[PDB]
This record gives structure tokens, sequence and C-alpha cells, in this order.
């Protein structure tokens, strides 16, 4: 049982005890899937657009 | 927020008119539309049903439809009759003597866009529209005929608000007329294409409840309809009062429906007890929680003991503990876990409402979406198959146009619809 | 100076949130119109508070703060109640229409509408700072503004903001705490494509935040106002160090440096104590030593498991009030000895310790009593991976029949992202099994 | 009612014990991936303990402690006796045996064969592991261990063993041991002597394992009354003073010692197990613990009465219906 790393300061203080040692996408990519989910959306409206036509 | 009420026929008319006539009692409104209530709870959401005309004054969001005036003079001329905006009422004179293609395709085609024109009016009046509510029957030829003609139009300017209709089954035990099956397979067949919910009110079951529970010798309409009214007014309780749920009709449709065709709810309400000695009895939780899940109650004359129940909606309303409600339906649950699907974990939800409905201390209102819902569909398909074996009565309905083959995919619909419930009553995980 | 930027999504983010500023305000002193006559830094100044709080030339000091809802009802509370002088209208953003408990109605279609907007807003703060560290981010994983959006603004927020640390507090469904029946999905879809763009992330289980207002605080039906309380506690001892001068904790990439030693296993577990019922009237003041103790019982923590089944990887005891380390290392010693703290082989035996000697303020009227000495402990464990074990079921089960299924697809997600996210979370799980194993 | 579910349908204990809960008429079985379940009888590996106590209003029970496996499995039994402080590596009831690797202590075994060789004393090992259902030379055992691919634990063979007359026959002593969700120890009255009709040759690999496996009394198995009758005749002494209390004792000290690491005390789900200790007995009167068995079956007559011990003590325990056949080892 050691402690090391003792900070002091005004509201408080810290420390380490040690008891044992040891053994992205870009802005272009998100837009494209959002719009192919926007895509698939309006499809899927048209799909039922024209089967209320028939 | 905002939704939109179409009633349409004879059945649609009368069970439309009981509705508001109950929910406008409940948030204050008096026969001229002016709000005379204490709590403030009563107009949190009141624009949701009602629209605020000049003068404090609150008119319901409602259209009246019908193919003759009969039911149009009785419904101005009743309680309530007068709150109605006068605009919003359709009427043509032809009638369509019980027969779905003239509702559909003949008498109706004049009069479908004077409705339109009315419902654009009210959706562009609204602030943010969540969908529409349609009330009728399925026997009839105005309701079942037209108000799915108008469900399908609706859809095609609307294609992404939801979709709800209160829809009454025909039964033998109340009705005369031999054609009903008939009626009812076509309109199933648009409902189950054109709808996110519908609620199944089978006149089969409200006879029973009203003859064999209620001991009524000589059940009348307004026997059967203030049954109904009591439902409708527990079925959309979360979204005329605010409270603990902060849900719409979408929310209800994401979480009721797991599979696209099977939008069927069976509806139930409590307390239901004959007169009159019973009547005084104080209510007690478990009762009310029994009383709602017993198949007796139901209000689809079909047995949910004979199948599963995939998703279940629970509402209470009154001055009672949350806990002693919970501890109740888990109760229910566990207890009896055999007929709860086990592929959707934790499928049966609470919620409890503050103001309970006019004359009782505490009432339950139970929507369930149970695979033994099938047991409807195959009655109505039994008299259908018997008539049309023979193409008996088909006359009627190809002397305006019709074709037999339209006959044949809607009954082929329909079977296809009771396979698809049958699969999951057996589907384990 | 080196400011944090809060940003509250969702229903539960936002209500969490609200109950979070609160306590912040009464840490500080600062009123509910924006005044903390403590300040005598007029317009300005670079003290510790500042980091979370901005000052305005008029003396008044608003939160770093952004509220995201996409429907105004929970939103319209922040704008009516106790704070609403505190903010600025331009933190709260509402929408019309809400994702509907649907996480890809919240992700694609209503997100697409509205990302730039809070994009926009968020800019405008970070303009105001000067050594900007990161961003907290409040959200549910059930909801589907908070699974769906959240995802959506985590991916984002690395674009614009690359090398700023993110932190997650995140509210794990529970059916006790009102659940819809979705949940599941959300949870798994939120995860899966939120992991690679936080940091470090605190769950909370709301049956677990149940269960000790039952228990401890003899609470019959917790309400969210509770529920909220009591998170804010334990979210306030662990930003405490970056709002108070401090050594532990005083910049965000140090939670991940103490506390994440492998990027894809960044969800420590939080245990607090005492939670005391104020109703209580004697107030027995427990010792360091029985605190300290009480974080290693199962029914402090805040996701229900069984941390003597599993490995540390990394341990912080975070005090507050009345606690001298002559204490503290005694109560580890004895620690130690009477319980079951197994670390990894690669890391060292080890516990990191944090003392702040203000003690925990309480809300006037809340349901928490006034104590004297308070310990809040941080611990990467792999016992955490139950309630992911737990959470990968429910999905199975579900999306095995394809329930619910088509209710995202007709929003323009495909199928196939179920699939990519369970595969993810069967990896998630496999990672927890490989650190805490030997045989 | 109650309700329970059945996942380990091997399980010849409660496959019985399953039957007597369904004979009073207030318990139901439900499938088996239904949760909404009291007991959990549980399956033998990867029991998923992190997904019990978490349904809401369901008092959840499982037929097994999560973590005893560290005292039911050879490799993890010496390495639980050695570094726990509470038994000792001197701990004088557990024969000396080393965890060797086809953490490694073939070094150590080594060191302490080459001090007794020289010693000129009785050096017969027994090498075995935990994938399998004895010798005088290191280079004999262990290249054994190497064409196996599995962890063995090499432990001194008990050289000079108990025997029985008439036969000259050698055998173990089988206990089992209930502790339910309070952690009550239960030792049921009733044990077996699994008895070997081969009389024994210290000079054949029947007349050594007396497991029933590998084979005067029917089924090779004597009960305690008669093996009573005999040590009070042959030996003029008695079971419960030169044999029970020893096996009373190691049973207290081997489940004493692990019980802040298992014990389901202030656990969202109980727990509870039923275990089989299989012990050896010397010239002397000196009892050996062999092994801890997580998963043990029962004798073919004692199927009842041990079974609806289980479910008195055990699960009625918490779940009520509308003599005793354990012993309270008292602890703590
Ligand atoms: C709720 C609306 C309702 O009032 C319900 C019933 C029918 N009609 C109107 C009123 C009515 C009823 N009976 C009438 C006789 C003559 C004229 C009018 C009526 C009503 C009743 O007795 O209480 C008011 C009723 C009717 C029936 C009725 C019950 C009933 O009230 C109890 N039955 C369920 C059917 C019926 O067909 C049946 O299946 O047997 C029970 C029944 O048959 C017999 C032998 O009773 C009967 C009785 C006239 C026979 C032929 C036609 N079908 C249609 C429905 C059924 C009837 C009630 C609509
Ligand atoms: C709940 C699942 C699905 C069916 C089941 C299993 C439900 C369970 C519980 O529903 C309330 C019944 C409940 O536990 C009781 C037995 C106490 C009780 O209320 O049963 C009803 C009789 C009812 O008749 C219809 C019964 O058959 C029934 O519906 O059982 C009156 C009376 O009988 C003795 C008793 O007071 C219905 O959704
Ligand atoms: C059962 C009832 C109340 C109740 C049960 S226990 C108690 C103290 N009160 C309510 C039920 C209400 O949902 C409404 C439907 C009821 C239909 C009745 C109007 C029915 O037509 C009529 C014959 C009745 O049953 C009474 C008039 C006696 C009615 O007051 C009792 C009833 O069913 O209402
Ligand atoms: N602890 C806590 N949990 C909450 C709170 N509000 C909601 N939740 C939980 O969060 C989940 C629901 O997510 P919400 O935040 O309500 O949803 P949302 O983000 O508004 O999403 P949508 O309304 O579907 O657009 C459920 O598991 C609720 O129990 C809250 O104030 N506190
Ligand atoms: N240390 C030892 N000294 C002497 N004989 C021993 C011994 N360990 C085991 N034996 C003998 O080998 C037999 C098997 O004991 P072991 O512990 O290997 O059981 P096992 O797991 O292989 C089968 P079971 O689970 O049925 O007991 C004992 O019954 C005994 O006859
Ligand atoms: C506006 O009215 C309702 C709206 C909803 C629900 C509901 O039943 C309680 C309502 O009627 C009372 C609802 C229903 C069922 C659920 O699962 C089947 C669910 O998870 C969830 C819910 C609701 N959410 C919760 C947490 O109950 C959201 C949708
Ligand atoms: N519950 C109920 N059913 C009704 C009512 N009026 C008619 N029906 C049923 O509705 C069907 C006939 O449809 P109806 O509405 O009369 O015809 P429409 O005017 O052409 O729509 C039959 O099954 C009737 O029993 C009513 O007030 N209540
Ligand atoms: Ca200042
Ligand atoms: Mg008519
Ligand atoms: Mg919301």
């Amino acid at each position: 049982m050691e402690v090391i790393e003792l900070n002091k300061c005004t509201s408080g203080q810290s420390f380490e005890v040690i008891l044992k040692p040891p053994s992205d996408p870009s802005l272009e990519e998100i837009q494209k899937k959002l719009e192919a989910a926007e895509e698939r959306r309006k499809y899927q409206e048209a799909e039922l657009l024209k089967h209320l036509a028939e | 927020r905002e939704i939109v009420h179409i009633q349409a026929g004879q059945c649609g008319n009368q069970i439309g008119a009981k509705f508001w006539e109950v929910i406008s009692d409940e948030h204050g409104i008096d026969p001229t539309g002016s709000y005379h209530g204490d709590s403030d709870l009563q107009l949190e959401r009141i624009n949701v049903y009602y629209n605020e005309a000049t003068g404090n004054k609150y008119v319901p969001r409602a259209i009246l439809v019908d193919l003759e005036p009969g039911t149009m003079d009785s419904v101005r001329s009743g309680p309530f009759g007068q709150i109605f905006r006068p605009d919003n009422f359709v009427f043509g004179q032809s009638g369509a003597g019980n027969n779905w293609a003239k509702g559909h395709y003949t008498e109706g085609a004049e009069l479908v866009d004077s409705v339109l024109d009315v419902v654009r009016k009210e959706s562009e009046s609204c602030d943010c529209l969540q969908g529409f509510q349609l009330t009728h029957s399925l026997g009839g030829g105005t309701g079942s005929g037209m108000g799915t003609l108008l469900i399908s139009k609706i859809r095609e300017e609307y294609p992404d608000r939801i979709m709800n209709t209160f829809s009454v089954m025909p039964s033998p035990k109340v009705s005369d007329t031999v054609v009903e099956p008939y009626n009812a397979t076509l309109s199933v067949h648009q409902l189950v294409e054109n709808t996110d919910e519908t609620y199944c009110i089978d006149n089969e079951a409200l006879y029973d409840i009203c003859f064999r529970t209620l001991k009524l010798t000589t059940p009348t309409y307004g026997d059967l309809n203030h049954l109904v009214s009591a439902t409708m007014s527990g079925v959309t309780t979360c979204l005329r009062f605010p409270g603990q749920l902060n849900a719409d009709l979408r929310k209800l449709a994401v979480n009721m429906v797991p599979f696209p065709r099977l939008h069927f709810f069976m509806p139930g309400f409590a307390p239901l007890t004959s007169r009159g000695s019973q009547q005084y009895r104080a209510l007690t939780v478990p009762e009310l929680t029994q009383q709602m899940f017993d198949s007796k109650n139901m209000m689809a004359a079909c047995d949910p003991r004979h199948g599963r129940y995939l998703t279940v909606a629970a509402i209470f309303r009154g001055r009672m503990s949350m806990k002693e409600v919970d501890e109740q339906m888990l109760n229910v649950q566990n207890k009896n876990s055999s007929y709860f699907v086990e592929w959707i974990p934790n499928n049966v939800k609470t919620a409890v409402c503050d103001i309970p409905p006019r004359g009782l201390k505490m009432s339950a209102t139970f929507i369930g979406n149970s695979t033994a819902i099938q047991e409807l569909f195959k009655r109505i398909s039994e008299q259908f198959t018997a008539m049309f074996r023979r193409k008996a009565f088909l006359h009627w309905y190809t002397g305006e146009g019709m074709d037999e083959m339209e006959f044949t995919e809607a009954e082929s619909n329909m079977n296809d619809l009771v396979s698809e419930y049958q699969q999951y009553q057996d589907a384990t995980a | 100076m080196r400011e944090c930027i809060s940003i509250h999504v969702g229903q539960a983010g936002v209500q969490i949130g609200n109950a979070c500023w609160e306590l912040y305000c009464l840490e500080h002193g600062i009123q509910p119109d924006g005044q903390m006559p403590s300040d005598k830094t007029i317009g300005g100044g670079d003290d510790s508070f500042n980091t979370f709080f901005s000052e305005t030339g008029a003396g008044k000091h608003v939160p770093r703060a952004v509220f995201v809802d996409l429907e105004p009802t929970v939103i319209d509370e922040v704008r009516t109640g106790t704070y609403r002088q505190l903010f600025h209208p331009e933190q709260l953003i509402t929408g019309k229409e809400d994702a509907a408990n649907n996480y890809a109605r919240g992700h694609y279609t209503i997100g697409k509408e509205i990302i730039d907007l809070v994009l926009d807003r968020i800019r405008k703060l970070a303009d105001q700072c000067t050594g900007l560290q990161g961003f907290l981010v409040f959200h549910s994983f059930g909801g589907g503004t908070g699974s769906g959006f959240t995802s959506l603004l985590m991916e984002r927020l690395s674009v614009d903001y690359g090398k700023k640390s993110k932190l997650e507090f995140s509210i794990y469904p529970a059916p006790q705490v009102s659940t819809a029946v979705v949940e599941p999905y959300n949870s798994i879809l939120t995860t899966h494509t939120t992991l690679e763009h936080s940091d470090c992330a605190f769950m909370v289980d709301n049956e677990a935040i149940y269960d000790i207002c039952r228990r401890n605080l003899d609470i019959e039906r917790p309400t969210y106002t509770n529920l909220n309380r009591l998170i804010s506690q334990i979210v306030s001892s662990i930003t405490a160090s970056l709002r108070f001068d401090g050594a532990l904790n005083v910049d965000l990439t140090e939670f991940q440096t103490n506390l994440v030693p492998y990027p894809r296993i960044h969800f420590p577990l939080a245990t607090y104590a005492p939670v005391i019922s104020a109703e209580k009237a004697y107030h027995e003041q427990l010792s360091v030593a029985e605190i300290t103790n009480a974080c290693f019982e199962p029914a402090n923590q805040m996701v229900k498991c069984d941390p003597r089944h599993g490995k540390y990887m990394a341990c912080c005891l975070l005090y507050r009030g009345d606690v001298v380390p002559k204490d503290v290392n005694a109560a580890i010693a004895t620690i130690k000895t009477k319980r079951s703290i197994q670390f990894v082989d690669w890391c060292p035996t080890g516990f990191k310790v944090g003392i702040n000697y203000q003690p925990p303020t309480v809300v006037p009227g809340g349901d928490l009593a006034k104590v004297q000495r308070a310990v809040c402990m941080l611990s990467n464990t792999t016992a955490i991976a139950e309630a992911w074990a737990r959470l990968d079921h429910k999905f199975d089960l579900m999306y095995a029949k394809r329930a619910f299924v088509h209710w995202y697809v007709g929003e323009g997600m495909e199928e196939g992202e179920f699939s990519e996210a369970r595969e993810d979370m069967a990896a998630l799980e496999k990672d927890y099994e490989e650190v805490g194993v030997d045989s | 009612m109650y309700t329970f579910v059945v996942r380990d349908e091997n399980s010849s204990v409660y496959a019985e014990v399953s039957r007597l809960l369904l004979a009073t008429g207030q318990w139901k079985r439900l499938r088996k991936d239904n949760p909404r379940f009291n007991l959990m009888l549980g399956e033998r590996n990867r029991l998923p303990f992190g997904r019990l106590g978490h349904e809401p209003g369901l008092v959840q029970l499982v037929n097994y402690y999560r973590g005893a496996d560290k005292l039911c499995r050879k490799a993890s039994l010496v390495k639980l006796i050695k570094t726990s402080p509470e038994l000792s590596e001197s701990c004088t009831w557990f024969p000396e045996s080393y965890v060797i690797y086809p953490t490694d202590e073939r070094e150590v075994f080594l060191a302490a064969y080459n001090r007794r060789r020289e010693g000129r004393e009785g050096n017969v090992w027994i090498a075995k592991s935990s994938a399998g259902a004895i010798s005088s030379e290191a280079s004999e055992l262990l290249d054994f261990i190497d064409e196996q691919g599995q962890v063995h634990v090499i432990q001194k063979y008990l050289e000079k063993p108990l025997l029985l007359e008439p036969g000259h026959r050698k055998f173990d002593i089988r206990s089992w041991v209930l502790v339910d969700h309070l952690y009550n120890i239960y030792l049921y009255r009733e044990g077996v002597l699994r008895t070997s009709s081969e009389p024994y040759n210290s000079a054949d690999k029947t007349c050594h394992l007396t497991n029933h496996c590998i084979q005067y009394e029917e089924g090779n198995e004597m009960f305690f009354e008669e093996f009573n009758q005999y040590l009070m005749d042959a030996l003029n002494t008695t079971l419960e003073n030169s044999i029970l209390l020893q096996i009373k004792h190691i049973i207290r000290s081997c489940l004493m010692c692990i019980e802040p690491a298992i014990s389901t005390k202030h656990l969202h789900y109980q727990s509870f197990q039923l275990f089989g200790f299989d012990f050896m007995v010397d010239e002397e009167l000196k009892v050996w613990l062999i092994e801890v068995n997580g998963a043990p079956a029962c004798a073919q007559k004692l199927y009842a009465e041990l079974c609806q011990g289980i479910v008195d003590v055990a699960i009625s325990s918490v779940f009520p219906l509308a003599t005793s056949i354990f012993i309270k080892l008292h602890h703590h």
C-alpha cells in the first residue's frame, strides 16, 4: 500500500493508492446515408400513390 | 396534436354523436359549446378534438356524412346537436339501400368530393394534424361502402397521417338484412390495406353483454351505443388528458402493431354489472383488473383464451394507487403468462388518468391485439361463402357495375388475414 | 480556461438536464435569475465554475447548455420553470412532431430536417469559448429522439469538432421507468452507431434507480422527479471535478485516461453512497470506511450486476465533504481484505482518489437528507456486460420474428442496419468476455 | 400459485424434484424461454445468471450458485486451497497436489518428488483432470499430461487406505450437502460408500478406482447404518466420532471460505445448490477430501427423501405452499 501523486488544492485534494504491480467518416458520407434513406421513403410513397391511382 | 373526426352512415353518425356527447361532458363543454368546467386539466388538450371559435366557443372538429337526410335531422335535433359546425354536414338524398356498391362506387361517388372539401378545410386549420378517426358500421351501405371510399381518398391526400377507425361488425343476433356479410367482407378488405389502427366493435359481443351480463331483455341501439361511447372515451383518454404519458396516435400504432396487417384491436370496458343491487358496491382494483381480462367482457365476440396476445394496452381512470394497479396487472401476466407471446418482452402496458368517467368512481379500458380475433373474421367468412357459393343476392351488386372477381379477392384477402393470425398463435421462441 | 458544453436530447435528457442545472446552481450559489453574489468578477472571470457557466455584462451566469427535443411539451416546462430566466431562447430547440419511439424516424426522417439548426446553435456557444474541451450529452436509449437523433448528432459532432472529447450520460431502459416495447431495438441501434463517437459513457439503469428510491428513500412509486433528482447527485459528483478547483479529472480527456484502457470498453459502472431518506430524522453519520464499503454492495450501483464475478480495469473513488486522506487508505486496506476485487493482470491493482471538501448539496424539499460525507465510485468492470447480454436477448426475441421491423423500414432505414448493429453488440460481448476470463 | 422451468433435461435429481412440485398442485412448468418463472432449474454450463432477478414482480430462485465452480473444478480447487488463507497450503485434510499444464506447478512438483524419493518414502501419485469419466514415476506421469491436451492435477495417492473385511477392499464416501438462499449448510444424514468388489493390491485399474463407472453389497454401495455397525464390531468406534466430525468440519471450511464470493444475500435473485463431497478414509481413520461435485447424482434408493428434502428447505422455504433428514451445520 503506497500513496503517490498527492495534489493539494483550495477545494480538495487528490492522490493515487497503488496496491499491487501489474503482470471517422466525412460530412459527405453522413449526408449520403441520409439522402439514401430519403430515397427509399420517397420510393415507398410513390408505390402507395401509384397503387391508389389504380 | 389535432385529430379530424369523420362519422358516416346511420351507425357511424349514431355512435359518433354519443361520443361527442360524452367527451363534451368530460371536458366541461355545454351543448352550446361554452366551457363550464372546474379543473383546467379539461382544457389542457381540448384542441385535440375541438376547434376554438371566436368568443370562447369550442366546436368539435367533426365531419358528418350520410347518403340520406334522416339521421342528419336526428343528430341536428338532439342533445349536443347545436354544437356541430353547420358547414360540416354533408348529406345526399338517394340513400345506399344497405348496398356497399352504392356507397363505394355509384351514389357515394357524387358526394365524396364535397366531403373531401370539408376534410381539407379542417386539416388546414390544424397546427400539426396527427391524423383521422372514422366511425361507421361495416354491415350497411354508406358507412361501409362510402366510409372506406373516404379512407382511400384521404390516405391519398395525407399519405403519412395516422388513419384510425371505430368499426362496428354486423351480427345476425342484432340485424335482419341478409347481405350484411357481403358488405362487411368488402369493407374488411379495404381496412387491412388502408388503416393503421381499427377498433373491432362487434355487435355480436355487444348483444351478449346486454342480454347475458346486463340482463337487458329488450336491448336497443341506445344500450349498445352507450357501451360504445364508454369504450371510445376510455381508449382516447391519453389523447385528451395530460399525465405520465407523452403519447399520440403514431406512438400507439408503433407499439401496438408488430406486423402491418395485424392492426385490428379487441376492446373491453370495466365495470360491467347488471342492475341493480350490485350497482352500489364499491369497485376494487383487483376486481376491475379481473373483469378487464375476462373473455366474457370482450367487445369482439372471440375467446381470447383460444389465442395469444401480441400486445395489450390498459388504461385506468379515477382515484386509485398506482401501486395496486401495478401489482394487479403483473399478477395477471405472471399467473397466466401462456396467454402472452414470449417473443415480445413486457408486452402489456398501463396508463392511469386521474379524471374518471361520468357516473363512475373508477373504470378500466382494455385494448388487446390478440390472435383470437381470427374467430371474428372466420364467422363473417362462413356467412359470406355460404351465400357466395351460389352467387345468391349478387345481382344487387353487379347491377351497380361490380364484378364477381372483386368479391373473390375480398374473401381471399380475409382468408389470408385469418391465416396470418393463426401463424403467430403457434409461433414460439 | 477550458469550457464544457452540455447537450440534452429528448424527454429524458431534457428532464435530467433540468435537474442537473438546478443542482449546479444550488452548489455554486447561482440564483434563479442568473446572479451569484459571491462572484466578484462581473462580466467575466477565469474561475472553475466558468467551465459550465458563461457571464453576461449584466452579471448573469448562463449555463453552457443546449436543449433539443422533437416536440415542445417537455422543453416548454424549462421555458416556464423556476430557472426559465437563466436560459436564452436560442438554447431551447423544439420541433413539432416527435420520433414516435422510432429510431429510424429520429435519425433519418426528422433528424435530417433539424440537425443543421442544432449544430448552428452549438456553434454559437463554441464561439463564446476560448478552450472548449468537449461535450457532455444526455439522452435515453429507448426514445426515438434520444436514440435516433443523438446518434446523428454524435456523428456530426465528430466531423465539426474532431479531437474534442464527448462524454455520454445514458438512461438504460427498464420496464419498471416506463418503457415502450421497441426500446430494445432503439437501444442496440443507437449504441452501435454511437459506439465509435463517444470516449466514455455513464450508463444509468432505470431499474437500479427505481429500487434505490423504493428501498432507501421509502418511495412507493418513484416518479421521474424522484429518479431525476437522484441521478443529478451522481452526475454532479462526476462533473464536480470540472466545476471546482481540484486535481483529479480536471479535463474530459482524463476520464478516458483514468477510466478507459480499451476504446470500445468505455462504459464505467457508477456506485453512490450513502442514499439516506430525508424523512429519516435520526441521521446516523457513516464513516468513510462504511461508505467506501457500500460502494462494493450491488444494491448501490447504477446498473444491476455482480462485480464479484468480473475484473476491474480502473477504479476511482470521488469523495465529497468531511473526508481526510488517512481515513481513505485505512478504508482501502480493509476493503481489500474483506472483498473480492480482481483486476485484470495487465492493469495495476490500485485506486485513484479525489476529495472535494465541499459536502453534497441537496435540493430544498427533495427526498435526500443532507450528509456530511459521500462517495461516488467509478469502476470499469466487465460485470457491466450483464446489461448488454440482457438487452441483446430481448432484441433477439423480437428480431427473430421481424416484429415491429416494418416501422423502421418504412422510415427509410434498411433492414440490414439491424443485423449490423446486432453483430457489433455480439462483438462488444466477445470483447468483455476476453478481457475478464481465464480458461 | 408458483411457476418453474426446466433447462437441464439430463438431471436425474431435478427430473425428480419437478415431479414433487407438480404433485402439490401448486406449481406449473412453463416451457424454457418464458421469463415469468419463479424457479429456474438451470443448465450445467453457461447459465444466464445475468438474466435473473430482472422481471418486475417475480421473486426468482435458481438451483445453482454463480461462482461455486471454483470449488467444483479440480484445477481451481487446488488453487483455492493453497491461495485462501482460511485453508492454508498446510491444510491437513487435502492430499498434496499441483496443477500441471500439458501459473503452472510442474517445477514445484518435481521439487517435492526428489524430496520424497530421496527420503525413501512411498511416492505413488495419481494424475487426473476435469475431462475424464496412478504411477510412481514422474517421467511417466508428465508425459501422460502431455498426451492429453487438458490441464491436469497430480495429487498424492493415498497409499494406506482403510480396507473393508471380508474382501480387503477400498472405497470412498459420498456426502450430499444442500446450501439454501440464506447460506445454511445442510448435510444429508444418509451417505453412500462406493466400494470396489476387487481386493486392493498395492503393487489393474479396478480395485483402485471406486466410482460406479469403473464397476458383497448390491450396487457396490454400502449405507451408513451398515458401515456404522462394521466400525463398532471391527474397530470399536462409531461413524459419528471417527469419521463424521471430520466430514462436517471439511464441508464447513470449504463452503465458509467461498461464501463472501457466491452468497446471494443482498442480490436481486436467490440461489441454492446441491453439492456432492467425495472423501477418503485412511488406516488411521483420517478423512481426506477428494473432490467437490457441483451436479451430483443420488443413490437410487435415496432419490426420494433427499429430493423431497430439497423442496422442503430450499424451495418451499422461499415459496411456501398452503422430521428433518438434514443436519444444520452451524456456521458463522
Ligand atoms: C339492439 C338493437 C335491436 O333492438 C336488437 C334486437 C333486434 N332489433 C329491433 C328490435 C327487436 C327485437 N325483437 C323484435 C321483434 C320484432 C320487431 C322488433 C324486434 C329484439 C328484442 O326482442 O328485444 C327488443 C331481438 C331480436 C332478435 C333476437 C333477440 C332480440 O332481443 C333479445 N335474436 C337474437 C334474433 C333471433 O333471430 C335469434 O337468433 O333468436 C334468439 C330471433 O329469433 C328468435 C326465434 O327469437 C329473432 C326475434 C324476432 C327472429 C328473427 C329475426 N331475428 C333478428 C334478431 C333476433 C330476431 C332486439 C334491433
Ligand atoms: C388473462 C388471459 C386470458 C384468460 C385467462 C387465463 C383468464 C385469467 C383471469 O382473467 C381475469 C381469470 C382470473 O384469474 C380468475 C380465475 C380469478 C377469474 O376472474 O376468472 C373469471 C373466469 C374467466 O372466464 C372468462 C376465466 O376463464 C379467464 O378469463 O381467465 C371469473 C372467475 O372464475 C373462477 C375468477 O374470478 C383472458 O385475457
Ligand atoms: C356497469 C356500470 C357501473 C358500475 C359497476 S359497479 C358500480 C358501482 N357501477 C356502468 C357501465 C358503463 O360503461 C357503461 C355501459 C353500461 C350500459 C348501461 C347504460 C345499460 O344499458 C343499463 C341497463 C345499465 O346497466 C344501468 C343503467 C343499470 C347502468 O347504470 C349500470 C351500467 O352498466 O353502467
Ligand atoms: N430516468 C428517466 N428516464 C426517463 C425520463 N423520461 C423518459 N425516460 C425513459 O426514457 C425512455 C423513453 O425515452 P424518452 O426520452 O421519453 O423519448 P424521446 O427521446 O422524447 O423520444 P420520442 O418521444 O420517441 O421522440 C423510457 O425508457 C423512459 O423510462 C426521465 O425524465 N428520467
Ligand atoms: N488422491 C487420491 N488418492 C487415492 N485414490 C484417489 C485419489 N483421488 C482419487 N482417487 C481414486 O479415484 C477415484 C476417482 O476420484 P476422482 O476425484 O478422480 O473422481 P472423478 O471426478 O474422476 C469421478 P466422480 O465425480 O464420480 O468421483 C476415487 O473414488 C478413488 O478411488
Ligand atoms: C395515447 O394513448 C396511448 C398511447 C400509447 C400507449 C397507450 O397504452 C398505454 C395509449 O393508450 C392508453 C402504449 C401502448 C402499448 C404499448 O405496448 C403494447 C407500449 O409499449 C406503449 C404505449 C405508450 N407508452 C407507454 C410507456 O405506455 C405510448 C403509446
Ligand atoms: N352498434 C350499433 N350498430 C348499429 C347502429 N345502427 C345500425 N347499426 C348496425 O349497422 C349495420 C347497418 O348499417 P347502417 O349504419 O344502418 O347503414 P348505412 O347508413 O348505410 O351506413 C347493421 O349491422 C346494424 O345492426 C347503432 O346505432 N349501433
Ligand atoms: Ca466572474
Ligand atoms: Mg339502416
Ligand atoms: Mg419525446
